[PDB]
């Protein structure tokens, strides 16, 4: 969707101090915490029972990782979202077919692995910007269910 | 007619 | 539904989508060529009890397949609405069968037992609250009856039933019910999922009976038991009716 | 579906909130205004602008009754019965937005209490809040 | 009576269980509906397992299975065995087995207080020895008319009893009495209202404990306001020097604290810089 310029602004500049090795893999493992369900996906990885495992498990931050470069390469260019995803889609939607809620509810737990670790200078504004991004994100890549 | 969906789940 | 399992092949092609006059998506299941079976609470939304069948017939909305509309003449509802949650709906014309659209059979023998496991379809909500935009379905088992009753209000003996049920209203109860248990993965059924059909798959003759239909969708997370009317308990009255 | 475990967690980090309970539940008001406008069209007469103490009192209203809920938590239906009437049927409130404010709820807490959200924590608390938006909700037909 | 069988079941002893009676080779359990404390002592003189000490429903030792025996049983808690109570009559009942008594006796249940990390051996976290394990007890509910019993059992003096833990840790394991409220009366703690045992929601930051004393080691000052009487409110409490946090704190507590000290009124509670002494844990 369009968007202001100090919106993009105060997110890539906030984007940038954003450690890309770990808030991934956490925002990934965290999912699998809270909603069990999802581990049906993952389970190739290990055990995913306990959270100590999940959070150990060298797996989890491997996968978490590719999502997290993914949603980085989404949040570059915002104006051609079909495109950039249209790939993961095709293999999330045809040959996974993940159930694209829970990719939002993803890209919320990042927005709150974010707030966990930016803390009060993560504001509303900026996350209500950031919910705009993964929105469009959600959209663009559940655009072929329809 | 029973049992036959074209493609069962599974 | 909350969790998982997308419908990516539409295995469930007796599945229809019936949506109320305000926008209120509910499940109805095709049980023959001309007739689907619903529940008579589904039936009877933004409706007074006053109403009568051929009030609440044009207000509907139904849908079967991808889009596809199928008109609706009369509406019947069962005798003991009250207790016995069932309606049935009859279209104005048939249905061409194929792979996405066909009728389910109702079972001559009662697979009622604990043990069984079931596959249940649904349009209802999801975990965000939203009507699903694609039809979704899950596994649950079947759960033992009294571990049911004693979880839904307190009793047995019925003057020791006081309202237990972690949600506001009390489900119906009663001889002509069956419980199903939580999934695996705690997965649940909510806002939208009643009126379809708990669908064993009998795998030595491979056929998938509805043994009962979903009447209490409204445990979702919080109530580990849902519960169904069985259908088998119906069979002698649906077959009357068909006849007319 | 709410353990013991659970339960226990959400008792103790819902302790460590304490009288700043009110000001968060104020806090996140805010954010769905900001974040979901539509949330705006049942409040029409409120005025909705930072900091308002219209919304910061509301807030302080949504927080004590949250107290009240997890004070005496395994029976809370009974307990939120009266609000269970008042949003489901008098303001007619569309479920999905229950799930909305418990979800700026979540954030909001979050961001001001960093060191006890550990994950078990934040699942029993998104739990927490499921369980009661569906008891508010339960009644809707 | 040969072929009168009792037993405890399932409560890590054989006086501590769900009730079951052997009887003609089947056993059965016996209904909680006016169940009471002299049942109980019937069951645990029977059973020469002591006193009762505890009844509890199902919730406990989880529901049994087969014929209720009893209900809506009946004994003036003199009865040399159960099944010599008026009843009426073998396998009438209303009850369930989710209803199904259970009782926990003395000899089966093996009590014992004692405090850990205290200032003394009657201050600290409390602590109850139960089955041979020690645990806390957590805070919620916790009054001083219970310290009052605790400091009366371990015999120091009950003039002033504060609740809290100075230097005690946290528990770990079982927290096995919650919601505790006493009439002060009491000979012993766990003969007061208490739930039922290891039902908890506490954890350990919110175990109970208790400081028991005469009063001579409880000193009060004002300390860095210039003066003896405005500074922050500094305690001794059995020598161990602490602070009055401000929550909840008025100009009612500052005015008892000046009134007592001699200082007059309070009247406003202030910023007066200063060099003030520190710090307090
Ligand atoms: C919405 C944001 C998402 C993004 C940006 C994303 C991105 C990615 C990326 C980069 C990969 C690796 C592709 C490669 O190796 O080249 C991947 C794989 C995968 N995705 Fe996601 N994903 C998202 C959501 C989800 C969710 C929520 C699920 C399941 C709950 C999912 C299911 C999977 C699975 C199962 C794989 C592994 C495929 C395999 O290795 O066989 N996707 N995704
Ligand atoms: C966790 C779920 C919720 C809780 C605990 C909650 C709590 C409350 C409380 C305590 C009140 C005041 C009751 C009274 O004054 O008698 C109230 C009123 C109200 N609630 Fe909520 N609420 C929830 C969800 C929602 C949501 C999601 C919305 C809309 C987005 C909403 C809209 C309203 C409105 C419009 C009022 C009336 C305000 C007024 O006119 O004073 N409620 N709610
Ligand atoms: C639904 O029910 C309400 C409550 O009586 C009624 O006023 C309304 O007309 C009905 N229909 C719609 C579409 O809301
Ligand atoms: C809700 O129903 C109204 C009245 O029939 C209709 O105008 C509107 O388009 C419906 N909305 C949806 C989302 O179906
Ligand atoms: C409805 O219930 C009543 C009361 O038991 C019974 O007499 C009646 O036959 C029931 N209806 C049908 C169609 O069986
Ligand atoms: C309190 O602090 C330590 C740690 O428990 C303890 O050894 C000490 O005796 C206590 N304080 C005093 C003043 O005795
Ligand atoms: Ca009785
Ligand atoms: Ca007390």
């Amino acid at each position: 969707v369009h968007l202001t310029p100090e919106e993009k602004s105060a997110v890539t500049a906030l984007w940038g101090k954003v450690n890309v090795d770990e808030v991934g893999g956490e925002a990934l493992g965290r999912l699998l915490v809270v909603y069990p369900w999802t581990q049906r996906f993952f389970e190739s990885f290990g055990d995913l029972s306990t959270p100590d495992a999940v959070m150990g498990n060298p797996k989890v931050k491997a996968h978490g990782k590719k999502v997290l470069g993914a949603f980085s390469d989404g949040l570059a260019h915002l104006d051609n979202l079909k495109g950039t995803f249209a790939t993961l889609s095709e293999l999330h939607c045809d040959k996974l077919h993940v159930d694209p809620e829970n990719f939002r509810l993803l890209g919320n737990v990042l927005v709150c692995v974010l707030a966990h670790h930016f803390g009060k200078e993560f504001t509303p504004p900026v996350q209500a910007a950031y919910q705009k991004v993964v929105a469009g994100v959600a959209n663009a890549l559940a655009h072929k269910y329809h | 007619v029973c049992g036959k969906p074209k493609n069962p789940a599974n | 539904i909350l969790g998982g399992h997308l419908d990516a092949k539409g295995s469930f092609p007796w599945q229809a989508k019936m949506v109320s006059h305000h926008n209120l998506t509910t499940g109805a299941t095709l049980i023959n060529e001309q007739w689907l079976l619903t529940t008579a609470k589904n039936l009877f939304l933004n409706h007074s009890e006053n109403a009568t069948a051929k009030d609440i017939a044009p207000t509907l909305t139904l849908y079967v397949g991808k889009k596809q509309l199928v008109e609706i003449e009369k509406v019947v509802l069962h005798p003991n609405y009250s207790q016995v949650d069932i309606g049935l709906i009859k279209l104005k014309q048939k249905v061409s069968v194929n792979e996405r659209v066909m009728p389910i059979c109702l079972p001559s023998k009662d697979y009622a037992e604990v043990g069984r496991v079931g596959y249940v379809s649904g349009w209802g909500r999801n975990a965000n609250f939203k009507f699903t935009d694609h039809l979704k379905y899950v596994m649950l088992p079947v759960a033992d009856q009294d571990q049911c009753i004693r979880h839904y209000e307190g009793s047995t003996v019925p003057e020791k039933k006081t309202p237990k049920s972690p949600v506001g209203v009390q489900p119906i109860l009663n001889e002509h019910t069956f419980c199903a248990g939580m999934s695996k993965y705690q997965e649940d059924t909510c806002y939208g999922d009643a009126g379809s059909a708990f669908a064993v798959h009998d795998l030595e003759e491979d056929t998938w009976y509805a043994t009962g239909i979903l009447s209490f969708d409204k445990s979702c997370a919080v109530a580990e038991y849902g519960v169904y009317v069985k259908v088998t308990s119906i069979q002698d009255w649906v077959q009357k009716t068909i006849a007319e | 579906v709410l353990s013991p475990a659970d339960k226990t967690n959400v008792k103790a980090a819902w302790g460590k909130v304490g009288a700043h309970a009110g000001e968060y539940g104020a806090e996140a008001l805010e954010r769905m205004f900001l974040s979901f406008p539509t949330t705006k069209t049942y409040f029409p007469h409120f005025d909705l602008s930072h900091g308002s103490a219209q919304v910061k009192g509301h807030g302080k209203k949504v927080a004590d009754a949250l107290t009240n809920a997890v004070a005496h938590v395994d029976d809370m239906p009974n307990a939120l019965s009266a609000l269970s009437d008042l949003h489901a049927h008098k303001l007619r409130v569309d479920p999905v937005n229950f799930k909305l404010l418990s979800h700026c709820l979540l954030v909001t807490l979050a961001a001001h209490l960093p060191a006890e959200f550990t994950p078990a924590v934040h699942a029993s608390l998104d739990k927490f809040l499921a369980s009661v938006s569906t008891v508010l909700t339960s009644k809707y037909r | 009576g040969s072929n009168l069988e009792m037993r405890l079941t399932r409560g890590g002893n054989m006086c501590s269980g769900r009730i079951e009676i052997k009887f003609q080779g089947r056993w059965g359990t016996v209904c909680d509906d006016n169940f009471n404390i002299d049942h109980a002592s019937v069951i645990c003189r029977q059973l020469e397992c002591g006193s009762a000490v505890s009844f509890s429903g199902s919730s406990n030792f989880g529901e049994g299975s087969g014929p209720i025996w009893f209900d809506d049983l009946i004994c003036n808690g003199n009865e040399s065995a159960l099944w010599n109570c008026k009843h009426q009559g073998w396998g009438k009942h209303n009850c369930d087995h989710a209803e199904d008594a259970g009782v926990i006796c003395s000899k089966g249940a093996d009590l014992s207080l004692r405090l850990v990390d205290g200032v003394t051996e009657c201050s600290g976290r409390l602590e109850v020895r139960f089955q041979g394990e020690w645990g806390t007890i957590c805070d919620d509910g916790w009054d001083s008319y219970d310290a009052a019993v605790a400091c009366k059992q371990l015999g120091c003096p009950t003039a002033v009893t504060a609740i809290g833990r100075v230097n005690a840790s946290k528990g770990f394991g079982h927290i096995w009495l919650d919601s505790v409220s006493c009439q002060g009366h009491e000979p012993a703690i766990w003969q007061c209202k208490h739930h039922e045992w290891g039902k908890h929601y506490c954890n350990h930051n919110e175990d109970a404990g208790v400081t028991c004393s005469d009063g001579s080691d409880l000193e009060l000052r004002l300390r860095g306001g210039g003066s003896r009487c405005a500074g922050t409110v500094e305690v001794e409490i059995q020598r161990l020097l602490g602070k009055v946090c401000d929550r909840g704190w008025g100009l009612k507590e500052a005015d008892v604290v000046c009134r007592q000290l001699g200082c007059g009124s309070a009247l406003k509670t202030s910023y007066q810089v200063y060099s003030k002494i520190q710090a307090t844990n």
